[PDB]
């Protein structure tokens, strides 16, 4: 607190840079009018349900990406928001077990 | 510390002296130090204490993105109270204005935390779903092969006789 | 542990130190004044770190999940799988007895194989 | 639109400490004039142990019966 040295101000920097961290983000989802209890009202029907077990969609089953590689929720995302070698990795969302 | 001893005194019987287990209780409790009063909402409300900033549209991603752009320029408006009038009033106001931002930050993304522990549970579902029908596929194979290794065994043994 | 949302109270929490960690640095230690270099290096430094802390933020805000799925669609889908699941149970049970029988045919015809055998000696 | 909880910053240079304070408080010619007093006195009088007992005293804050009753004599 009383005093910050070349040496400790470094630390405090890798540290939290470790803690921290040609686009390569996650492509945008806008906002979604219909949601499905509140917003829409499905009565509870069977697309929705096939649509949430087998195809992929982006807001409810997965993160998808540029470069087009899909990833659920268990899995870990590699990407570099900035143009530095630097990855961003986010980890897995549910992580079983 | 100490250990129950009135009803370790109880025990020591036969017969059906012996005591039973104690109703179980669906009201204020006084366990350790807390209440933990049942019926308790996970997520306890944001305007049990604090001020609400956010309507009830709510949707969570673009407020989360309105809360960290609303961090960084109040942060930015604070640096113009340190260069402007550092004895303002406004710099208590501000120095508590951000902690009431960064409050909101942390409340909104304990309310994925629900989510997350019931979508967990789903894919756990599917997971489970699908290892029993690998395993079952697996036996089949393993019971057809079985059988078929059985055949020309027995399709041998008349070739002996 | 170990999730997105885990990381992203991290990346706030580094957020607020940075903040506080930059004023404390950036008022404590400059150059007199004229009516150091060290100094300007390290404000350069802090300003990158906080606008990646920040960008950080903004993807891991993009990665988490929508405002559908909403917590009914998660329990139909519960629901579903539920039946589909005891579906899942019988069958495999169905195909665990077709192999215990098989099992316990062949079991007996070694078992009298090895006792014909014995017999004659 | 607006952000969350933005506000009217303060009057655009009120007084601060990035200001000249001492142009300012009309104190500079006085500083570019400074820019002993033993010795500025000693050009009245010739120089300049009790004279530490005066400062021990600055440290710690009948004329006619006196003539009268100062007989001494000369040798």
């Amino acid at each position: 607190l009383s005093r910050n040295e070349i040496i400790q101000s470094y630390l405090s920097r890798q540290s939290s840079l470790l803690s921290s961290s040609a686009r390569q983000l996650h492509v945008l989802v806008p906002q979604s009018p219909p949601t499905d209890l509140p917003g829409l009202t499905r009565e509870v029907t069977q697309d929705d349900l096939d649509r949430i077990q087998a195809s992929q969609w982006p807001g409810v089953n997965g993160c998808q990406d540029t470069q087009g590689n899909w990833y659920d929720w268990t899995q870990c995302i590699s990407l570099d928001p900035h143009g530095d070698d630097g990855r961003l990795n986010i980890l897995p969302y549910v992580c079983l077990d | 510390m100490q250990y129950i001893k009135e009803y370790t005194d109880e025990n020591i019987q036969e017969g059906l002296a012996p005591k039973p287990p104690p109703p179980i209780k669906d009201s204020y409790m006084m366990f350790g130090n807390q209440f933990q009063c049942d019926d308790l909402i996970i997520r306890p409300l944001e305007s049990q204490g604090i001020e609400r900033l956010h309507p009830m549209q709510f949707d969570h991603k673009k407020e989360l993105r309105k809360l960290n752009m609303s961090i960084l320029i109040n942060f930015l408006d604070l640096l113009d109270i340190l260069i402007r009038s550092p004895g303002s009033i406004k710099r208590e106001e501000k120095l508590e204005d951000l902690k009431l931002l960064f409050v909101h930050v942390h409340h909104l993304i304990n309310e994925y935390r629900p989510h997350q522990a019931r979508e967990t549970l789903r894919v756990m579902m599917e997971v489970q779903k699908r290892q029993r029908l690998e395993t079952a596929e697996r036996f089949q194979k393993h019971l057809e092969r079985v059988i078929e290794m059985i055949q020309n065994c027995l399709a041998s043994l008349p070739d002996d006789l | 542990m170990a999730d997105r949302l885990t990381q992203l109270q991290d990346a706030v929490n580094s957020l607020a130190d940075q903040f506080c960690n930059a004023i404390g640095v950036l008022q404590q230690c400059g150059p007199p004044a004229s009516f150091a270099n060290p100094t300007e290096e390290y404000a350069q430094l802090f300003a990158a770190l906080i606008a990646r802390t920040a960008k950080d933020i903004d993807v891991l805000i993009d990665s988490l999940p929508s405002e559908e799925s909403t917590a009914a669609l998660q329990a139909a889908s519960l629901y579903k799988l539920e039946e589909e699941n005891h579906e899942a149970a019988t069958c495999l049970e169905d195909v665990v007895y077709r192999g215990d029988m098989l099992l316990e045919k062949i079991q007996s015809a070694l078992a009298d194989i090895a006792q014909s055998q014995l017999k004659t000696r | 639109g607006p952000f969350y909880l933005m506000r009217e910053l303060p009057g655009s240079t009120e007084l601060t400490g990035s200001t000249n304070l001492i142009t300012h408080y009309n104190l500079e010619q006085a500083y570019n004039k400074f820019c002993d007093l033993p010795g500025m006195i000693d050009l009245p009088g010739s120089h300049d142990l009790r004279s530490l007992i005066e400062k021990p005293p600055i440290l710690s804050s009948g004329t006619m019966l006196a003539g009268f009753r100062l007989h001494t004599g000369p040798l």
